[PDB]
C-alpha cells in the first residue's frame, strides 16, 4: 500500500520506500564521480575524500580499483577509525564509511 | 631542553650551510659501532629526516635536494649507510630507514642500480648473521612501502627471493622471519607475474601459510595480514587454497584466545565480504545490462557461512561492561563482520544466526543476553524485508523490556537494535500494534544514559520520516501518526538538548538533528508547534555559536556546521509550506541565523552555500518586501562573491543576485554599484574557477533588466567584456572545453538579451537608451553567425540565440533584417530551433522567425 509520489513505483515495505524517495530530493551533484547529495555541506564532505579514482585517507595514494585500495589499507597501522568529514561519525572500515557517506550520512554504529 | 638547542639547531646550521659535509660526517658516526647507540640513532634520524617527510611535496623537494649533491659525497653516504647493516645490535635499526630514504630518491632516476642486487645478496649469503639479514629485510620493506611498484618491476623477482628466504621455516631466527613477512606485506604488488603461473603461485602461498603456523605470534599475525592482502590482490586465484588451507587457518585464528590473532581471522572474512559485495555489484550493474561479468564471484563467504556464524556470535559474548570507544576487540569486530555477512549473504544469513538469538535472549548471563539482541540487529540489512518483518515482531516487546535491563550494555545494545529497526524496517514501529508503546519506550529512553539516548534520537529521526512518507511527500498531509505526540516529543528532545552530559556520545547534536528532522517531517496540523519549535532551535543554536564557537574542537566544528547546514534546509522546508503570513512572522529571526552562519563559521567549513540557498528561498517567498533585509545582507552577499576559493559559494551568491533582481527590481539600484564592481573584479581575476564566469555574464542581463537606464554607467565595460567572451575559441577536440564554450555562449547571448530588454522598457515604443547598443548589433549577429556554422552548438544555445534575434527585431527594427539575410547561416540556426525537440528553442526560434517576417512585410 505504498507508492512514490515522484514516480509511482509502488513499494511493499516502507523502509525501502523511505530509501527510494530520498533519491529524488538530491540536487547537490559531484564532478569527481557525479554522486549525489541532499545538502551542499554533504557534497563538500564527499569531495574531501578525493585526493584527486579511489584514494587512501592515510597517505593520499590512488589506485585503479577498490581491491588494490583495500589491500593497501592493510599495510597501515592502528587505524582504525575512518571519520566522516560531514557528520564526524567514525567507522571501522572504509567500505562502511563510504556506504554511510553516499546514503546522505545514514546509519549509526555500532 | 637545555641541551636541545645545542643539538636541534646546531644540527641545522650545518644542514643548510653545508648539507653534503653534514650528511657525510653523520653517516660516519652511524657506520662506526663505537659511538653511543643514542648518537648513532640521532645521526641516522638526522639523515632520514634529511631525505623524507610525511608531506608528499617536501618529500618530493627533499629528494631533488639529494639528487643535487656531488655524486662523490652521496656515494660516501651510501657506502656508510649500507655498511651499517648487521653492525647495529639494538632497536629495529636506523640505517634501514636511511637506505630507503636515499633509495626512494635515486631509484626512480636509475641512480643506484647497485642497491637492490646488493640487498638481495645480504639476505641470500649463507655467511650472513642474524642482524644483517634482519636489517636488510626491513630496508627492503621500507623501500617497497615508500616507492611506486612500477619503478621496481624489473627487479621484482630479486626482491621476492630475498623475502621468501627470510620467511622459510628453516630459518632459525623468528626475528628475520618477522622482518621478511612484514616485507612481503609491502611487496605483494609486483609479484603479479609470479601469482599468475600456478606452480609459482603454489610456492608463495605455501610459505605464507606455513608462516601462520609459527609459534611466534608476531609472525602469525604478520602472515595472517598477508593472507588478507593476498585475497584482495589475487581473489581469482584462491579457489585452489581456500579449501585445503585458507579455511582452517583463518577459522582457527578467529577462535584464538590471542586477540591480535582473532582480529586478523575476522578481518580476513570481513575483507572477503567487501570483495564479494563489490563483485555482486559488478555482476548486477553494467553486467546483464551490458555483457555479463567479467570477474565472477566464487562466493567464499556464502560457502563458509555455516562455520563462520557460530564462531562470531560466541565472540559477541567476550565483552567489557565498559570498554569506551573506539575500542577494537574481537567482540566489536565480530559484530561488524556479521553485519557485512548479512549485506553480503542476505537471506542465507538468517537461519544460521536465528537459533542463537532465540536461545539466549533470556539468558541470565548478560554477555549472552547482549550478544543475542546484537546478533539480531546485525542481520536487519541484507535479507528481504519480507522474511524480516515477522521476526522482529517476536522480539519487539522483548526489545522494549530489554531497554530496562539491569545491565547497562544490554540496554545500550537494545536501543541500537530499535534504532536500526526504525531506520531499516519501521513497519514494526509504524504499526497500530506497537507504535504507542514504542513511543513511551522512546520518551523514557531520552532520559537514559547518553549512549542509549543518542540511539533513541536516531530512532525518532527515522520514525518521523517513515511516518511522514506514510500517507496521505508533497503535497503535505493533514495529519500523521506522530501528530498526537508531536509537542511532547519536541519538548523531550529539547530537554535532552539541555542535559549536563549532552557532550557525551553526540547526545546534544543528535537531539538537535531529531528536532529539525521532525520539524521537516511533520503534518499540516503540527504547524503551530512546528513554528514555535523552529524559533526555539534558532535561539539555542545561536547560543551555541555565541558561547561555544571559540572552544569547539575540529570534530565539534564538523558537527556544528552539519547542524547549521541542516538548519538551513529545515528553514527552507518550513518557509515553503507554512502560510505566507506565518513566514513573514518568523522571517526576521530566520535572517539573523543565516547571517550568523557566514565566514565566521567556520575555520574548517563552511556552510555559506547552504545559507545563501536559504536566503534565496526567503527571497522567493517574500519577493519585494525582502527589501527590509537588503541593507543587513549586503556585506554577507559581498563575502559570497569574493569567495573565489570556494567557487560553489561564489556561484550561489551570483545566482542570488539574479534572484534579488527579480524580487526587488528597481529597488536594487542603491546596491548595484558595489555588486557590479565585485562581479567585474571576479572576471578580471584568473584565480577564479571558469564555471562562475558564464553565471556572472548572465546576471549582467538580470541586473540590466531590473535597473533599466541606470545600467548606462556599466554599458561600455560590460558590452566590451561580452565582446571578448563571445570571441572565445577552444580546441574542438576537447569535449570539456567545447561544453564550456557552449555554456559561455549561452550566457553571452543571455546578457545581450537582458541589456536590450532592460534598456528598452516595458512600454511602447522603445526607450531612447536602447539605441546605445545599436552599434553592437552587427557584431552580435556576426557572433550568432559563427555559432550557426559550428555544428557543435547545443539547443540551449540555439534557444538563446533565437530569443536575442527576436529582441533585436523589436528594439532596432529594419536594420536587423538586412544584417540577418546577409548571413543565411542564421536562418539555418532558427530552422534547427524551429524543428527542435527542445520546447524552449522551438518557441523562441518561431518567435524570432515571426518578428523577422514582420520586418520584411513592414519593408
Ligand atoms: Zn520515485
Ligand atoms: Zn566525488
Ligand atoms: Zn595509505
Ligand atoms: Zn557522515
Amino acid at each position: 500500500a505504498f507508492n512514490c509520489k515522484y514516480c509511482n513505483k509502488e513499494y511493499l515495505s516502507l523502509g525501502a520506500l523511505k530509501m527510494h524517495i530520498r533519491s529524488h530530493t538530491l540536487p547537490c551533484v559531484c564532478g569527481t564521480c557525479g554522486k549525489a547529495f541532499s545538502r551542499p555541506w554533504l557534497l563538500q564532505g564527499h569531495v574531501r575524500t578525493h585526493t584527486g579514482p579511489f584514494s587512501c585517507p592515510h597517505c593520499s595514494r590512488a589506485f585503479a580499483d577498490r581491491s588494490n585500495l583495500r589491500a593497501h589499507l592493510q599495510t597501515h597501522s592502528d587505524v582504525k577509525k575512518y571519520q566522516c568529514q560531514a557528520c564526524a561519525r567514525t567507522f571501522s572500515r572504509m567500505s562502511l564509511l563510504h556506504k554511510h557517506q553516499e546514503s546522505g550520512c545514514s546509519g549509526c554504529p555500532r | 631542553r637545555l641541551e636541545l638547542e645545542a643539538a636541534q639547531k646546531f644540527l641545522e646550521r650545518a644542514a643548510v650551510e653545508n648539507l653534503p659535509t653534514f650528511l657525510v660526517e653523520l653517516s660516519r658516526v652511524l657506520a662506526n659501532p663505537g659511538n653511543s647507540q643514542v648518537a648513532r640513532v640521532a645521526a641516522g634520524l638526522q639523515i632520514k629526516n634529511s631525505l623524507t617527510s610525511k608531506d608528499p611535496d617536501i618529500k618530493a623537494q627533499y629528494q631533488q635536494r639529494w639528487l643535487a649533491i656531488d655524486a662523490n659525497a652521496r656515494r660516501e653516504v651510501k657506502n656508510y649507510v649500507l655498511q651499517t647493516l648487521g653492525t647495529e645490535t639494538y632497536r629495529p635499526s636506523s640505517a634501514s630507514q636511511c637506505v630507503a630514504g636515499i633509495a626512494c630518491a635515486e631509484i626512480p632516476v636509475n641512480q643506484w642500480p647497485e642497491l637492490i642486487p646488493q640487498l638481495v645478496a645480504n639476505v641470500t649469503n649463507p655467511n650472513s648473521t642474524e642482524h644483517m639479514k634482519e636489517s636488510t629485510l626491513e630496508a627492503i620493506g621500507y623501500i617497497c612501502q615508500d616507492i611506486d611498484p612500477e619503478q621496481l618491476q624489473d627487479k621484482s623477482n630479486e626482491i621476492l627471493t630475498a623475502i621468501i628466504q627470510g620467511m622459510r621455516k628453516e630459518e632459525p631466527s623468528n626475528n628475520v622471519k618477522l622482518a621478511a613477512t612484514n616485507a612481503l606485506l609491502n611487496s605483494l604488488e609486483f609479484t603479479k607475474a609470479n601469482f599468475d603461473k600456478e606452480s609459482e603461485r603454489h610456492f608463495i602461498m605455501q610459505v605464507v601459510c606455513e608462516a601462520t603456523q609459527c609459534p611466534d605470534t608476531r609472525v602469525r599475525v604478520a602472515a595472517l595480514q598477508n593472507l588478507v592482502k593476498i585475497m584482495s590482490l589475487y581473489y581469482q586465484y584462491m579457489e585452489t587454497y581456500m579449501g585445503p588451507a585458507l579455511f582452517a587457518i583463518t577459522i582457527e585464528a578467529m577462535k584464538s584466545d590471542i586477540d591480535e590473532v582473532a582480529l586478523q581471522g575476522i578481518e580476513f572474512w570481513s575483507n572477503v565480504c567487501d570483495e564479494e559485495m563489490d563483485l555482486a555489484i559488478e555482476a548486477s550493474e553494467a553486467a546483464e545490462q551490458g555483457r555479463p561479468p567479467e570477474h565472477t564471484s566464487k562466493f567464499y563467504a556464502k560457502g563458509a557461512l555455516q562455520y563462520l556464524v557460530p564462531i562470531l556470535t560466541q565472540t559477541l559474548t567476550k565483552q567489557d561492561e565498559n570498554d569506551d570507544d573506539d575500542d577494537w576487540n574481537p567482540c566489536k569486530a565480530a559484530g561488524v563482520c556479521l553485519m557485512l555477512l548479512a549485506t553480503c549473504c542476505e537471506d542465507d544469513i538468517v537461519p544460521h544466526v536465528l537459533p542463537f538469538i532465540k536461545e539466549h535472549i533470556k539468558n541470565p548471563d548478560w554477555r549472552y543476553r547482549d550478544a543475542a539482541v546484537m546478533a539480531f540487529g546485525c542481520i536487519l540489512e541484507g535479507p528481504e524485508p519480507s522474511q524480516l518483518k515477522p521476526l522482529v515482531i517476536q522480539a519487539m516487546p522483548t526489545l522494549i523490556e530489554l531497554m530496562k535491563d539491569p545491565s547497562v550494555v544490554v540496554r545500550d545494545t537494545a536501543a541500537w537494535t530499535v534504532g536500526r529497526i526504525c531506520e531499516l524496517l519501521p513497519e514494526a514501529a509504524i504499526n497500530d500494534v506497537y507504535l504507542a508503546p514504542l513511543l513511551q519506550c522512546l520518551i523514557e529512553g531520552l532520559s537514559a544514559e547518553p549512549r542509549v539516548a543518542s540511539n533513541v534520537c536516531w530512532a525518532f529521526s527515522s520514525l518521523a520520516e517513515a511516518a511522514y512518507e506514510a500517507a496521505d511527500d508533497q503535497e503535505e498531509p493533514a495529519t500523521y501518526c506522530l501528530s498526537s505526540s508531536f509537542e511532547l516529543i519536541v519538548q523531550k528532545l529539547l530537554e535532552t538538548t539541555d542535559r549536563p552530559d549532552g557532550h557525551q556520545n553526540n547526545l546534544r547534536s543528535s537531539a538537535y538533528e531529531s528536532l529539525m528532522e521532525i520539524v521537516k517531517n511533520s503534518a499540516k496540523d503540527c504547524y503551530p508547534a512546528v513554528q514555535k519549535t523552529t524559533l526555539v532551535i534558532m535561539e539555542r543554536l545561536q547560543q551555541v555559536l555565541q558561547m561555544e564557537s571559540h572552544i569547539q574542537s575540529t570534530s565539534d566544528r564538523i558537527q556544528f556546521n552539519d547542524l547549521q547546514s541542516l538548519l538551513c534546509a529545515t528553514l527552507q522546508n518550513v518557509l515553503r509550506k507554512v502560510q505566507h503570513q506565518d513566514a513573514l512572522q518568523i522571517s526576521d529571526v530566520v535572517m539573523a541565523s543565516l547571517l550568523r552562519m557566514f565566514q565566521s563559521t567556520a575555520g574548517s567549513g563552511g556552510v555559506q552555500e547552504d545559507a545563501l540557498m536559504a536566503v534565496s528561498t526567503l527571497v522567493e517567498v517574500l519577493g519585494g518586501e525582502f527589501l527590509k533585509y537588503m541593507e543587513a545582507f549586503k556585506p554577507f552577499l559581498g563575502i559570497g562573491l569574493k569567495n573565489y576559493a570556494e567557487y560553489q559559494v561564489c556561484l550561489a551568491a551570483v545566482g542570488l543576485v539574479g534572484d534579488l533582481c527579480r524580487a526587488l527590481q528597481s529597488n536594487i539600484i542603491p546596491f548595484c554599484d558595489e555588486v557590479m564592481q565585485l562581479l567585474l573584479e571576479n572576471l578580471g581575476n584568473e584565480n577564479v574557477h571558469r564555471s562562475v564566469k558564464p553565471q556572472i555574464l548572465s546576471v549582467f542581463g538580470d541586473i540590466a533588466l531590473a535597473i533599466g537606464g541606470e545600467f548606462k554607467k556599466y554599458l561600455e565595460v560590460v558590452l566590451n567584456t561580452l565582446q571578448q567572451a563571445s570571441q572565445a575559441q577552444v580546441d574542438k577536440s576537447d569535449y570539456d572545453m567545447v561544453d564550456y564554450l557552449n555554456e559561455l555562449r549561452e550566457s553571452c547571448l543571455e546578457a545581450y538579451t537582458g541589456i536590450v530588454q532592460g534598456l528598452k522598457g516595458d512600454q511602447e515604443n522603445v526607450h531612447p537608451d536602447v539605441m546605445l547598443v545599436q552599434p553592437r548589433v552587427e557584431f552580435i549577429l556576426s557572433f550568432i553567425d559563427h555559432i550557426a556554422g559550428d555544428e557543435d552548438h547545443t539547443d540551449g544555445v540555439v534557444a538563446c540565440a533565437a530569443g536575442l534575434i527576436g529582441d533585436l527585431c523589436t528594439a532596432f527594427g529594419k536594420d536587423v533584417l538586412k544584417l540577418v539575410e546577409a548571413r543565411p547561416m542564421i536562418h539555418e540556426l532558427l530552422t534547427e530551433g524551429r524543428r527542435s525537440k527542445t520546447n524552449k528553442a522551438k518557441t523562441l526560434a518561431t518567435w524570432a522567425t515571426k518578428e523577422l517576417r514582420k520586418l520584411k512585410n513592414q519593408a
